[PDB]
DNA sequence: CCGCCGC
RNA sequence: GCGGCGG
C-alpha cells in the first residue's frame, strides 16, 4: 500500500513480482515440512484437563446434593470448558513461543502464511466443544488433538457440525451473487461525469457510537471510521490538531 | 462508479449464510421492509415515561401538550426508561427498524445514515471491509423519486424523478414568474421499485413487462436520452461510461508538424 | 508493469481519457502510414529476432512511447473534425 | 514384500454382503428361483395376489407367475442395445357365476428386467443402477404443533401417493380438527360413523383426559347413527348425491388409499408398538356388514388425550429417527411399479367383463400386456431413479449401487426443505455414513449407507452389536433397529477386554446418543467394529482418526472418482477393505473350488477342478466402461498351478494381486519450490512419465446413423463426393474405418451420404487415436431393436493412451487435491543421500488450514515401507499408533544408513551442515554423534535432502515417504476449446458448435458489468459487436485482420435495426434523432 | 427470452478459449502463460497475415492450408506467431465473475502444454485454486480495445481493490512463510 | 423486569464482558482474513470461524442485556436469608458444615468461595425467607437430607 | 454463479 | 427443459 502511494503503480508492480521471487525461494531452500511431532502437545494439557475434570466432579457432587438446578447444571459446565479449553489455546502458543521459535506449523499460522490459531488448536491442544444437531452445543466436551487418534464417537460427535456447515455453504454459494445483481439493477445506471458540481449540501461522517452497553460515548473502531473518511473531500476546512 | 459499487457489495454477499440478520438482514435493508422484530420508533421528540406491567406496557413520548402512545407487548423489550429524552425516530424497542416510519418521524437524512450504517453492521461483523462510498451510491437511488402534493404541471398523485423536480420548480421560480411552488414528499421506494420504475423506457422494456412499458411510451411520444449502461447496451452503443464518457470519447491527437500545417492551410 | 504508466496518468486530467489518446493516437500510426512517428531516431522502440520492431509490431506500444515525451498535443476540440485527415494524407505517403 | 497389519480389536464377525442391498432385495422381490409351492409372500407374487382375485358376476384368478427366459445374453443386450429382461406371464383363471365352468389359460405379460451378478441392471444398451431411497415410513407419529407452543397434532402417513394425509388437532375454540386433503371436520363425526357411541367413547377415551368435553359434544350430530356417515359426505367439498354412495369413503377404506404393505410388520409395527396395540386385516379396513370398524382411529386420538395429560408413555416421536425412516431397497421399488402396472390392468379386464359375450370370453379377452410392460419400462429408463452406473472404477459403481436419496417420488422430500432433513441425526450412527455425503447444494440429502448396515424387512436400516452380560463379552451378534437401541446401554469396541472380560472401571457406553461413562454392570451391549460407523468408501482412509471430518468427505468422494491405471499399486498402507472391496465388487475372478490350472490363455483361463469339472473362464479383454475407461482381466495365474478356493484368477480393472488399486505409490518430499505448488499445485518428475507409471486408457464411442429422408435413403459408402484419395486410405473397408487406423481431428471415421452430399461421421476436433472395434447393424437384424427411420447403424470404438500431462489432476485418500504444476527433469529435483530422487512435492501449507494430519501419518508409515519393503494395514480407528511406527522407522534407519556404513561411507559435510541447523532448530538433541543424531531425525520421519538443481542441502530435515495418491477423472481433453472463427447458428446468429467449430464461451451480464465498471469501453462494444451479431462488423474485422490493418468501425448493431423494425412493425415508432432533434439513418 | 432481453442477458464470443490453470512461479504479474498451440488458433487470422510479411506463405489462403493438415509449423511458423503476439495482451476470465478484477489483461508468453499458466498473486482477485480451475481467455481485437485493455485493465495497473482501499496484490502464504523465515 | 446483583457480581460480571470484547476483536482479525484469504477457500475455515464468533457475540448479548438493567441491594444487615445473603448449613446427623450464597440466576457459579447458588434454584428456593434456627428440606436423587441454618452472615 | 456430459 | 460431475 505504502510503495503504491509513496513510488506510483508499475514501480509498485516490480516489487511485488520481487517479493513474489525472493519469497519462494528463500521457501524452498528454507526447508519447512510437516511431520506428525511437529504438531507439539503441551505438556499442560495432561494437566488442565485434569484440573478441569475434578471440577467437573465438584459441579456433579453439588447437583447429586440439589443445590444447582438442572439448568445451572449444564450452564456452569459448559463455562467449565469454554475457558478450559481457551486455557490450552495460549498454553500450546505459549509452548512453541518459549521453546519452538521455529515450528513449521506454528510459523505457519504467526506469519500471514497459513493456518489460523483455532484450527492450531484442533492439532495440538484440542477442538473441543462441538454442537448437537439442533443447535444447543454438546455437553460433554472433544477431549482430543487431531495428533493423538481422535477417538470413535468424538468424531462422530464433531460431524453434526461439519455436516451444518456445508448445508450452510451450499444455499448461501448457489444464491449465486442475488445480491450483485439486484443491486446492478438500481446502480446499472449510475455514472462519472461532471465539473465540481456546485451544490454543497455535506454529510458528516461522525467519529463516535452512541450505546452498547448505555449511554456513553465511545470511539468508533479504527477500521470503520477510515471506511467513512478514507480518500473522501472535506465540504468545509478544518483546523484541528495544528495542521490546516 | 454505479458498477464498481453494485460490484463490491454483491461479491461479499456470498458469505453471509429475536432479532435476524445476514443477506436478508441485507435484502431488507435495501429493500424498504418491515423486518421480523419491529421496534417502535417515536414520531415525537420530547421525552420518556412508562407505566409497568399489565398484560402490556407502554412507552410514552410526552412534553409540550401531547403524548405519542406507543403499544409495547407484553413481550417486547423496551430500554427507553422512564424520565429522559427521545428524539424523532429514536428506538423505543429494541431490535430493527422500519424506514417508512423513521422517514416520517425523523427525516430523510436519517434514512439514509440509517440504511448505510445498519447495511455496514453485517459485513463489519463478517469481515468484510468495503468503503461507505458503495452502499451510498446505491441508497440514494433508493430516494431519486418523491411524491407531488401541490402541482404546477402534472397532477399531485404522481411519484417522478426527484431532480426533474428541482428543475421544475428552478425555472419555475427563476426564468418564467408565478411562483407555483411545487411541494413534494421526500419517497423511500424500495431498490426493486427503484429500479422497477426507472424512467427510460428502453430499460423498462427489458426487465417488467415489455408490453405495457411501450405500451405507455408509445402514447407520449417518449424520447429515450441515451445515458445509462442498460438502455444504451440494447443500442450496440459504445457505454455512456468507461472510454465512452462524453467526456473524452472526444479527443484528438496532434503533431507539432501537422498542427503547424493547419496553419498552412489557412 | 507498463512503461512510464505513471507519468501518463499524470499527464491527462483523467484515466480514461490517456486510453482514449492512446488508441486513436496508434489509429493514426497505421492509417496514414506506419511513419507518422515523432522520436524514429536513436531510442525508438525494439524487438528480439532481430532488431525489427523499427517497423510495426505494436502500434499502442508506439503511442505511448511518443506520448510519453512533448511531442504530440490533444485535447477536447484542437483541430476541426475533418480538415485533419486530409491534410495528413497529403504530407505522409 | 510382507505384509503386517495393527489391529488390535478382535473383528468378530466378517463384512456383509457388501451389495446385498440390492441383490437380495430383487430376490425376494421376484421369487423366481423357485417354485410357486413354496412362493414367497411379497414382491412379485404379493403384488400379483392384490389385484388379481377380480370382481366385477366375473371371478378371474391368480394360480401361479412363472417366468425365466431370458431372450438374448448379457453381453448381447450391451452391443446391440436391447434390454436384458425376463419373460413373464402366468397362469390365470376365470370362474363363472354358472358354478359349472371355469377357464384356465396363459398370458405373456411384458419383459421385466433381471439382474446382473454385481447387483446392475442393463437397460437399454448400457448399466443402470437403481438407488435405495428414504421417508417417514407410513405410520403413525406424533409431533409438537406448529406456532402454538400448547399441545401437540397427531399424524397418519400412509403411501402411496394416493393414500390420504390424516392428521389430528385439538383447538381453544373447541372440538377436535382431523383435516383430510386440504379440509378439516369433526373428529366425533366420524366416530358416529363407525358405531362409537357417546357413552362408551367418553368412557374409555376421558377416564383420565377430561378433554374428552371436546367429543361427547354432538347433542345434536350425535344422535343419528347411520345418518351421519350421509352427514359426512355432505361434508365432502363436491355436491353429489347423498344416496349412499361410499365412494370417497370406499376410499379410505381397504384397498386403494391405505396400505397393502405385508400383513403384520410393513405398516403394523408402527402400529402396535407406537400407539393402541392390535392391528385387524392390513389397514383401518373394515367395510364388512354394513357397518364399519376402524380399530385404528380412537387409539390415535386415545394417545393424543394421553399425550397431552400424563405421563402413560412419553411419546414425542422424533421424526428424523430412523426408527420411522424406511429404505426403499431396488425390490419395494420395482415391486411397487409393478402393483402399478398389475392396477392398471386390472383396470381394463373390469372394462372387458361387460363388454363381450359370456363364455366367449377368455384369457385374452382380460388380458393386455399393454399397461404392465409400459408400467415398468417407463419406471428402469424414465424414473428420476435409475441412473447411468458411475464406472469411473469399481468402487464408484460400487457406491453408487448402494447410496441412499432423499429426492424422489416427491411425496417423501422435496428441494427447498431439508436444513433439518440435511444433518447427520443421532440415529445415523452406522446407518449412514456421515461422511459419504456430497458438498455443495443437495448435502446431506443424498448419502450412501454404512459398513454392516443392513436393511430389515421393512427398512429401518439396522445396525450391528454384541450383547455383553456381567462382565462378559460375547460374539452372539444382534442387528438392533433405531428404536430398539435407545432401550439399551451400548459400549464402545475400544473398551480394553481380556477376552470375554471388560478392563476399566469408568468404561465409556453411549446411553441414547448421549455419552456417558457407565459401569461393566450396566453395559448391555457393545460396538461390533469401529468400522460400522462409517461406509465401505469412507473406511478406505488410513489414519482416518487423524483427519477433519470435513475434508475426510473430499477423501471419501475422491476415490470414487479414481482411474484405472495400466500399472495398478495397492496403497503401502492399507485400512483392510481394499481385498474385500474388488471381491464383492467383481471386478477380479475368482476360483469357484480347488483345483488346477490349464489354459492360461491372454483372453481366457481354462481350469481343471479336482471334483471333476474342467471351465473355460473367458476374460472381458479390453472393454469400455460407461465412463470410458479400460476393463480388462489380467490372469495372475500361471499353466498348471493348485489353487485354493476363492483365489484370484485374473486380476479387475484396479484390482492387482486381488487388493484395490487406484493410483501409485510414489516417493514425495513434502516441501515448497519455486511457485510451483503455490497454492495447490503439485509438481511432478519427468522420471514418472518414464516409466508409465501414471498412464490410464481412454476409450470414445462416436456413433452414426443412415438416417431415411424422404429426399433420398442415406447410403454409407467409401464415395466420398468431393474427390479427395488421401483421406480414404484409412477408410479401406467400403464405408468402415479400419482397425489399427490412426485417427486424427478431422479425418473421416465413417462416410455418409444425403440429399442436398458428404455427411459423414468426421473425428470431432479434440481428438481420436486408435480405432479398436467396429459395430455395424445392418438390414435382416438378428435381435436388435432399430428405432424406426433408422435403416442401420455404425458404432466406432476409439481409444488412445493417457499419459500425465501438466493439466491433469490428482490426489491422495485424506483429501489433499490439486493439479500437476511442472514436470521437472529428474535432472534437478530433490534427491536423496543417495542417488534416490523424489517424485513429487506436494506444498507444506496445504495441511495446516486443511485438518488432514492423516496424509502426514501416512507418509511416515510410508517411508518405513520403502526401506523395509512392506506394506501396511492400518484400521481405521484401531491401525497404527505413533509409537509403532517410530519402531518401524528404527528398523527402516538400518536398511538406509545401515548399507551406507558397510558400503564404506560414512557422514556429508552437508548432512553435518544440516543438523547443526536441526539442533539450532530444537529437532535433535545436543551433543549426540551424527550417527545417533541423524537416526533421531529419521524417525522424526524426516530425513536430508540436497537440492539436485544446487547439489546444497536444504537446511533443515525434511520430512519424505511413500504416499498412496491418484489421478482423477480430470484429463485436460475436457478443457480447453481454441475458436478463431466458425459456424453460428442460422436461428439467433451465435457462434454455436457441433462437428468441427468449438464453440465460444458466454459472457453473460455478471462479465458484462465487469467490463463496464472497468471503462472498457470498445472491448466491450468488441464482445457485444464484431464479435456477435454485426453480421457485416465481424465480418470487415475478419477482413481487416486477414490485411493485418486495424479493424473498422462498428455499425449499428443488427440488435438496434431489429428493434427499430419491431417497434415499426407495431404502433410504436421508433425514431433515432440526430443533435438538434432530427433524423438519422442506419441505413 | 425475448428480443428486448436478448441484447442484455448475453451471447457467445468469437476469439475465445478456455483452459486448465497452472501456477507460473517465474511469471512477473505483468504477464500470463498462454499455449502457443492455443495462441495459434486465438490469432489465426493476425498470423496469416504476419505469415505472408515472411516468406513462410505466398497468400492467406496457402497459410490457411500450411496450417490445415501440417503438424509442427517448426520455429517459422512460430517464430511468426510470438511476433505477431509481441505486446499484445489478452484477457483472462474466472468461473464466476465478481468484480471487475474477475477479469484481469496479461501479456501472453507462449508455452508448452495443455495448461494456462497463471500469476500467483492474482490468484487472490479471481477467487481460482489450482485444483482444477478453468479460466476462460479473449482477444482485443481493435488497436482501440487493445489499449484499454492494456492501460486501465491489464494486471499490474489494477493494484488496489474498488471494495476497499486496501490492496489485492498482498502477498499469499508461499511467499509470506519465506519473507518471513529469512527475517 | 430488574436483575439483582452483589458488588462482586457486578466487577466480575463487567470483566467478563471486557475479556469477551478481546476475543470477541481477535475472532474478527481471523474472519477478516480468511475471507481475503480465499485460497482454499470453501472449507472449515470461514464456517468455524462464523461459528466461533457466533458463540462469542451470543455470549456478549447476554452479558450486556445482565448488566444493563441490574440493581444493587446493599444488605449487608438483616436476619431472614434474601438475595445475597451467605448462609451455612450443617447436615445435623453427621454435622457436616457447609457454606453458600444465593443470588440472582446470573451470578450462580459453583467456583466462588461461598457456592453462589441461583435465587430460583431448589436449594435456594427452600433457603430464601428463612431465618438462624430454622429446618428445610429438598428432594435429592439419592434421598431428602434437611439442614439447620447455622448462622446467617452479611 | 460457469463448464461440461446425455433422454 | 430432466440427470450426473467439476470450481
Ligand atoms: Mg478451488
Amino acid at each position: 500500500y505504502q510503495a503504491f502511494l509513496r513510488l506510483g503503480m508499475e514501480k509498485t508492480a516490480r516489487l511485488l513480482d520481487a517479493l513474489k521471487y525472493y519469497g519462494f525461494t528463500f521457501s524452498t531452500t528454507s526447508g519447512i515440512t510437516i511431520g506428525i511431532d511437529d504438531a507439539v502437545i503441551p505438556e499442560e494439557k495432561k494437566q488442565y484437563l485434569e484440573e478441569a475434570d475434578r471440577k467437573l466432579l465438584q459441579i456433579e457432587q453439588a447437583y447429586e446434593m440439589g443445590f444447582l438446578t438442572d439448568r445451572e447444571r449444564y450452564d456452569q459446565i459448559l463455562q467449565l470448558w469454554t475457558e478450559t479449553t481457551e486455557k490450552v489455546t495460549q498454553a500450546v502458543f505459549k509452548n512453541f513461543e518459549e521453546n519452538y521459535p521455529f515450528n513449521p506449523l506454528y510459523v505457519m499460522a504467526q506469519s500471514g502464511a497459513r493456518g489460523n490459531p483455532q484450527q492450531i488448536r484442533q492439532l495440538c491442544g484440542l477442538r473441543g466443544l462441538m454442537q448437537k444437531p439442533s443447535g444447543e452445543t454438546f455437553e460433554v466436551p472433544v477431549r482430543s488433538s487431531f495428533r493423538e487418534g481422535l477417538t470413535v464417537l468424538e468424531y462422530f460427535i464433531s460431524s453434526h457440525g461439519a455436516r451444518k456447515g456445508g448445508a450452510d455453504t451450499a444455499l448461501r454459494t448457489a444464491d449465486s451473487g442475488y445480491l450483485t445483481r439486484k443491486l446492478v439493477d438500481v446502480t446499472h445506471e449510475i455514472v462519472v461525469r461532471e465539473a465540481d458540481c456546485g451544490t454543497t449540501n455535506y454529510i458528516s461522517v461522525p467519529l463516535f457510537q452512541p450505546d452498547e452497553v448505555t449511554r456513553s460515548l465511545r470511539l468508533r473502531k479504527r477500521a470503520d471510521i477510515e471506511a467513512g473518511l478514507y480518500g473522501r473531500v472535506l465540504a468545509r476546512e478544518v483546523e484541528v490538531l495544528g495542521v490546516r | 462508479v454505479g458498477i464498481v459499487a453494485a460490484q463490491s457489495i454483491g461479491e461479499p454477499g456470498t458469505q453471509l449464510t429475536d432479532i435476524t440478520q445476514g443477506l436478508p438482514r441485507v435484502i431488507e435493508l435495501f429493500e424498504a421492509r418491515r423486518p421480523k422484530a419491529k421496534a417502535v420508533i417515536s414520531e415525537i421528540d420530547g421525552v420518556v415515561r412508562i407505566e409497568e406491567t399489565e398484560e402490556k406496557l407502554s412507552v410514552f413520548v410526552e412534553s409540550e401538550g401531547f403524548s405519542k402512545e406507543y403499544k409495547l407487548p407484553k413481550e417486547a423489550r423496551l430500554l427507553v426508561k422512564d424520565g429522559d429524552y427521545v428524539e424523532a425516530g429514536q428506538p423505543l424497542t429494541r431490535g430493527a427498524i422500519d424506514p417508512h416510519q423513521l422517514l416520517e418521524a425523523k427525516g430523510p437524512e436519517a434514512v439514509e445514515r440509517y440504511l448505510v450504517e445498519e447495511i455496514q453492521k453485517v459485513y463489519r461483523a463478517q469481515g468484510v471491509k468495503l468503503h461507505d462510498k458503495h452502499i451510498e451510491i446505491v441508497v440514494r437511488q433508493m430516494m431519486k423519486y418523491v411524491e407531488v402534493t401541490d402541482p404546477g404541471d402534472s397532477r399531485l398523485l404522481e411519484g417522478q424523478v426527484l431532480e426533474k423536480w428541482d428543475v421544475e420548480a428552478l425555472n419555475e421560480r427563476l426564468i418564467a414568474e408565478g411562483k407555483t411552488p411545487v411541494a413534494w414528499k421526500p419517497l423511500l421506494m424500495g431498490v426493486t421499485k427503484s429500479a422497477l420504475s426507472t424512467k427510460s423506457w428502453l430499460s423498462a422494456a427489458s426487465f417488467q413487462n415489455t408490453t405495457h412499458v411501450l405500451t405507455e411510451a408509445a402514447i407520449a411520444g417518449k424520447k429515450d436520452e441515451l445515458i445509462g449502461l442498460k438502455e444504451n447496451v440494447i443500442l450496440g452503443r459504445l457505454i455512456p461510461a468507461g472510454t465512452g464518457s462524453d467526456f473524452v470519447r472526444f479527443t484528438q491527437v496532434v503533431d507539432q508538424k501537422t498542427l503547424k500545417a493547419i496553419e498552412e492551410a489557412r | 508493469a507498463e512503461p512510464g504508466i505513471d507519468k501518463l496518468f499524470g499527464m491527462v486530467d483523467s484515466k480514461y481519457r490517456l486510453t482514449v489518446v492512446v488508441a486513436k493516437r496508434a489509429q493514426q500510426l497505421l492509417r496514414h502510414g506506419f511513419k507518422n512517428t515523432v522520436l524514429e531516431p536513436e531510442e525508438r522502440p525494439k524487438m528480439q529476432t532481430l532488431e525489427g520492431l523499427f517497423d510495426d509490431p505494436n502500434a499502442v506500444t508506439w503511442a505511448m512511447k511518443e506520448l510519453l515525451t512533448g511531442r504530440l498535443v490533444f485535447g477536447e476540440n484542437l483541430v476541426p473534425e475533418d480538415r485533419l485527415q486530409k491534410e495528413m494524407e497529403r504530407l505522409y505517403p | 514384500m510382507e505384509i503386517k497389519r495393527f489391529g488390535r480389536i478382535r473383528e468378530v464377525i466378517p463384512l456383509p454382503p457388501l451389495t446385498e442391498i440390492q441383490v437380495e432385495s430383487y430376490r425376494r422381490a421376484l421369487q423366481a428361483d423357485v417354485p410357486p409351492e413354496k412362493r414367497e409372500n411379497v414382491g412379485i407374487q404379493a403384488a400379483f395376489r392384490e389385484t388379481f382375485p377380480i370382481e366385477e358376476g366375473l371371478v378371474l384368478d391368480f394360480l401361479e407367475y412363472r417366468l425365466g427366459e431370458p431372450p438374448f445374453p448379457q453381453d448381447e443386450c450391451r452391443e446391440k442395445d436391447l434390454t436384458y429382461q425376463a419373460p413373464l406371464y402366468a397362469r390365470l383363471q376365470l370362474i363363472h357365476k354358472d358354478t359349472g365352468l371355469i377357464k384356465e389359460d396363459e398370458v405373456f405379460l411384458g419383459h421385466i428386467p433381471l439382474m446382473t451378478e454385481d447387483g446392475s441392471f442393463i437397460i437399454n444398451g448400457a448399466d443402470r443402477v437403481i438407488v435405495s431411497q428414504i421417508h417417514r415410513s407410513p405410520g403413525v407419529y406424533f409431533t409438537p404443533d406448529p406456532a402454538r407452543p400448547g399441545r401437540y397434532i397427531a399424524s397418519i402417513i400412509p403411501l402411496p401417493k394416493r393414500g390420504p394425509w390424516i392428521d389430528l388437532e385439538v383447538e381453544p375454540n373447541g372440538v377436535v380438527s382431523m383435516k383430510v386433503n386440504k379440509r378439516k371436520f369433526p373428529l366425533v363425526l366420524l366416530l358416529r360413523v363407525l358405531g362409537y357411541d357417546q357413552e362408551t367413547l367418553a368412557r374409555e377415551l376421558g377416564a383420565y383426559g377430561e378433554l374428552v368435553q371436546g367429543l361427547m359434544d354432538e347433542s345434536v350430530f350425535a344422535m343419528r347413527p347411520e345418518e351421519a356417515l350421509i352427514r359426512l359426505f355432505t361434508l365432502l367439498r363436491p355436491g353429489d348425491p347423498p344416496k349412499r354412495d361410499k365412494a370417497v369413503a370406499y376410499v379410505y377404506g381397504l384397498i386403494a388409499d391405505p396400505r397393502r404393505y405385508d400383513l403384520g410388520e410393513a405398516g403394523r409395527y408402527k402400529a402396535e408398538e407406537k400407539l393402541g396395540i392390535r392391528l385387524s386385516g392390513r389397514t383401518l379396513a373394515r367395510f364388512e356388514d354394513g357397518e364399519f370398524k376402524d380399530e385404528v382411529f380412537l387409539p390415535t386420538l386415545r394417545y393424543l388425550f394421553a399425550l397431552t395429560a400424563g405421563v402413560p408413555g412419553h411419546e414425542v416421536d422424533d421424526i428424523d429417527h430412523l426408527g420411522n425412516r424406511r429404505i426403499r431397497t431396488v425390490g419395494e421399488l420395482m415391486t411397487d411399479q409393478f402393483r402399478v402396472g398389475l392396477a392398471r390392468l386390472a383396470r381394463g379386464v373390469r372394462e372387458r367383463m361387460l363388454m363381450g359375450s359370456e363364455d366367449s370370453l377368455t384369457p385374452a379377452k382380460l388380458v393386455n400386456s399393454r399397461p404392465l410392460e409400459a408400467a415398468i419400462r417407463e419406471f428402469f429408463s424414465r424414473s428420476q431413479l435409475s441412473q447411468f452406473k458411475d464406472e469411473t472404477n469399481p468402487l464408484s459403481s460400487l457406491r453408487h449401487k448402494r447410496r441412499i436419496s432423499a429426492l424422489g417420488p416427491g411425496g417423501l422430500t422435496r428441494e427447498r426443505a431439508g436444513f433439518d432433513v440435511r444433518d447427520v441425526h443421532r440415529t445415523h450412527y452406522g446407518r449412514i455414513c456421515p461422511v459419504e455425503t456430497p458438498e455443495g447444494a443437495n448435502i446431506g440429502l443424498i448419502t450412501s449407507l454404512a459398513a454392516y448396515a443392513r436393511v430389515d424387512e421393512l427398512g429401518f436400516i439396522r445396525t450391528p452389536y454384541r450383547r455383553v452380560v456381567g462382565g462378559v463379552v460375547t460374539d452372539e451378534v444382534v442387528y438392533m433397529t433405531a428404536t430398539e437401541e435407545d432401550r439399551y446401554t451400548i459400549a464402545q469396541a475400544n473398551t480394553p477386554l481380556e477376552g470375554n472380560r471388560i478392563a476399566a472401571e469408568r468404561v465409556v457406553a453411549r446411553r441414547k446418543g448421549e455419552p456417558v461413562i457407565v459401569s461393566p454392570e450396566e453395559v448391555e451391549f457393545m460396538d461390533v467394529s469401529p468400522k460400522q460407523v462409517f461406509s465401505v468408501n469412507t473406511n478406505l482412509i488410513p489414519f482416518l482418526e487423524h483427519d477433519d471430518a470435513n475434508r475426510a468427505l473430499m477423501g471419501s468422494n475422491m476415490q470414487t472418482q479414481a482411474v484405472p491405471l495400466i500399472r495398478a499399486q495397492a496403497p503401502v498402507v492399507m485400512t483392510g477393505l481394499e481385498e474385500r472391496v474388488v471381491r464383492d465388487s467383481l471386478a477380479a475372478l475368482y476360483a469357484e473350488e480347488d483345483g488346477e490350472v490349464a489354459k492360461v490363455d491372454g483372453n481366457r483361463i481354462v481350469v481343471r477342478y479336482e471334483d471333476g469339472r474342467l471351465v473355460e473362464y473367458p476374460l472381458r479383454r479390453f472393454y469400455r466402461s460407461n465412463q470410458g475407461t479400460a476393463l480388462d482381466q489380467r490372469p495372475r495365474v500361471v499353466v498348471g498351478q493348485r489353487v485354493r478356493k476363492g483365489d484370484l484368477l485374473a486380476d479387475g480393472p484396479a484390482s492387482e494381486n486381488g487388493f484395490l488399486a487406484l493410483g501409485q505409490n510414489v516417493l514425495v518430499a513434502i516441501m515448497p519450490f519455486d511457485g510451483y505448488n503455490f497454492e495447490d499445485a503439485i509438481v511432478i518428475s519427468e522420471e514418472l512419465l518414464k516409466r508409465d507409471f501414471y498412464t490410464s486408457i481412454h476409450i470414445e464411442r462416436y456413433e452414426i446413423e443412415a438416417r431415411d429422408t424422404k429426399l433420398g435413403p442415406e447410403r454409407i459408402t467409401r464415395d466420398i463426393p468431393h474427390l479427395s484419395e488421401a483421406a480414404l486410405r484409412d477408410l479401406d473397408e467400403e464405408g468402415v474405418v479400419r482397425i489399427g487406423a490412426e485417427v486424427k481431428p478431422g479425418d473421416i471415421l465413417v462416410g455418409r451420404t444425403s440429399f442436398k452430399k458428404d455427411t459423414s461421421l468426421r473425428v470431432p476436433p479434440g481428438e481420436g487415436g486408435i480405432v479398436v472395434r467396429t459395430v455395424r447393424l445392418r438390414r435382416g437384424d438378428p435381435g436388435v431393436e432399430l428405432k424406426p427411420g433408422v435403416r442401420e447403424v455404425v458404432r466406432v470404438y476409439v481409444a488412445q493412451k493417457r499419459k500425465l500431462q501438466v493439466g491433469d489432476k490428482l490426489a491422495n485418500r485424506h483429501g489433499n487435491k490439486g493439479v500437476v504444476a511442472k514436470i521437472l527433469p529428474v535432472e534437478d529435483m530433490p534427491h536423496l543421500p543417495d542417488g534416490t530422487p523424489v517424485d513429487v512435492i506436494l506444498n507444506p501449507l496445504g495441511v495446516p488450514s486443511r485438518m488432514n494430519l492423516g496424509q502426514i501419518l501416512e507418509t511416515h508409515l510410508g517411508l518405513a515401507g520403502y526401506f523395509l519393503g512392506q506394506r501396511y494395514i492400518s484400521p481405521i480407528f484401531d491401525g497404527a499408533k505413533e509409537p509403532e511406527i517410530k519402531e518401524l522407522l528404527a528398523q527402516a534407519f538400518e536398511v538406509y544408513f545401515g548399507k551406507r556404513k558397510g558400503e564404506g561411507f560414512g557422514v556429508d559435510k552437508r548432512e553435518v551442515e544440516v543438523l547443526r541447523r536441526a539442533e539450532k532448530l530444537g529437532l535433535v538433541t545436543p551433543g549426540k554423534t551424527p550417527e545417533e543424531q541423524l537416526k533421531e531425525l529419521f524417525l522424526q520421519g524426516k530425513v536430508v535432502l540436497y537440492d539436485g538443481r544446487t547439489g546444497e542441502p536444504i537446511e533443515g530435515p525434511i520430512v519424505v515417504g511413500q504416499m498412496f495418491i491418484m489421478k482423477l477423472y480430470h484429463m485436460v481433453e475436457d478443457k480447453m476449446h481454441a475458436r478463431s472463427t466458425g459456424p453460428y447458428s442460422l436461428i439467433t446468429q451465435q457462434p454455436l458448435g457441433g462437428k468441427a467449430q468449438f464453440g465460444g464461451q458466454r459472457f453473460g451480464e455478471m462479465e458484462v458489468w465487469a467490463l463496464e465498471a472497468y471503462g472498457a469501453a470498445h472491448t466491450l462494444q468488441e464482445m457485444l459487436t464484431l464479435k456477435s451479431d454485426d453480421i457485416e462488423g465481424r465480418n470487415a474485422a475478419y477482413e481487416a485482420i486477414i490485411k493485418g490493418e486495424d479493424v473498422p468501425e462498428p455499425s449499428v448493431p443488427e440488435s438496434f435495426r431489429v428493434l427499430v423494425k419491431e417497434l415499426q412493425a407495431l404502433a410504436l415508432d421508433v425514431q433515432t434523432l440526430d443533435e438538434k432533434d432530427n433524423p438519422v439513418d442506419i441505413f | 427470452q425475448g428480443r428486448f432481453r436478448q441484447n442484455l442477458l448475453g451471447k457467445r464470443v468469437d476469439y475465445s478459449g478456455r483452459s486448465v490453470i497452472v501456477v507460473g512461479p517465474q511469471l512477473k504479474l505483468h504477464q500470463c502463460g498462454l499455449p502457443k498451440r492455443m495462441a495459434l488458433e486465438l490469432f489465426k487470422p493476425f498470423l496469416l497475415k504476419k505469415m505472408e510479411e515472411k516468406g513462410i506463405a505466398p497468400n492467406v489462403k496457402a497459410a490457411r492450408r500450411m496450417l490445415e493438415r501440417q503438424r509442427d509449423i517448426k520455429d517459422e511458423v512460430w517464430d511468426a506467431l510470438e511476433e505477431v503476439i509481441h505486446g499484445k495482451v489478452v484477457l483472462l476470465n474466472r468461473a464466476p465473475t465478481l468484480h471487475r478484477l474477475g477479469i484481469q489483461a496479461f501479456q501472453p508468453v507462449l508455452v508448452e502444454g495443455q495448461s494456462i499458466q497463471l500469476h500467483p498473486l492474482v490468484c487472490e482477485a479471481f477467487n481460482a485454486d489450482f485444483d482444477g480451475d478453468q479460466m476462460a481467455v479473449h482477444v482485443p481485437l481493435s488497436s482501440f480495445a487493445q489499449a484499454e485493455a492494456r492501460i486501465q485493465m491489464l494486471s499490474a495497473h489494477n493494484l488496489l481493490s474498488p471494495a476497499s482501499g486496501e490492496p489485492l496484490a498482498k502477498p499469499s502464504r508461499d511467499i509470506i512463510l519465506g519473507l518471513y523465515y529469512i527475517t | 423486569r430488574e436483575v439483582k446483583l452483589t458488588k462482586a457480581g457486578y466487577e466480575r460480571l463487567m470483566q467478563q464482558l471486557e475479556r469477551e470484547r478481546e476475543r470477541l476483536q481477535e475472532a474478527t482479525k481471523i474472519l477478516q482474513e480468511l475471507m481475503e484469504s480465499s485460497d482454499d477457500y470453501d472449507d472449515s475455515g470461514l464456517e468455524a470461524a462464523k461459528q466461533e464468533k457466533a458463540r462469542i457475540e451470543a455470549r456478549i448479548d447476554s452479558l450486556e442485556d445482565i448488566l444493563s438493567r441490574a440493581v444493587i441491594l446493599e444488605e449487608g444487615s438483616g436476619e431472614v436469608i434474601g438475595l445475597g445473603s451467605v448462609v451455612e448449613l450443617e447436615d445435623p446427623l453427621s454435622g457436616e458444615r457447609l457454606s453458600v450464597q444465593v443470588v440472582s440466576p446470573a451470578e450462580a457459579n459453583v467456583l466462588d468461595t461461598p457456592m453462589k447458588i441461583s435465587d430460583a434454584s431448589p436449594m435456594g428456593k427452600a433457603l430464601l425467607g428463612h431465618r438462624v434456627g430454622d429446618v428445610l428440606s429438598l428432594d435429592t436423587p439419592k434421598g431428602r437430607r434437611e439442614f439447620r441454618v447455622v448462622a446467617i452472615h452479611g
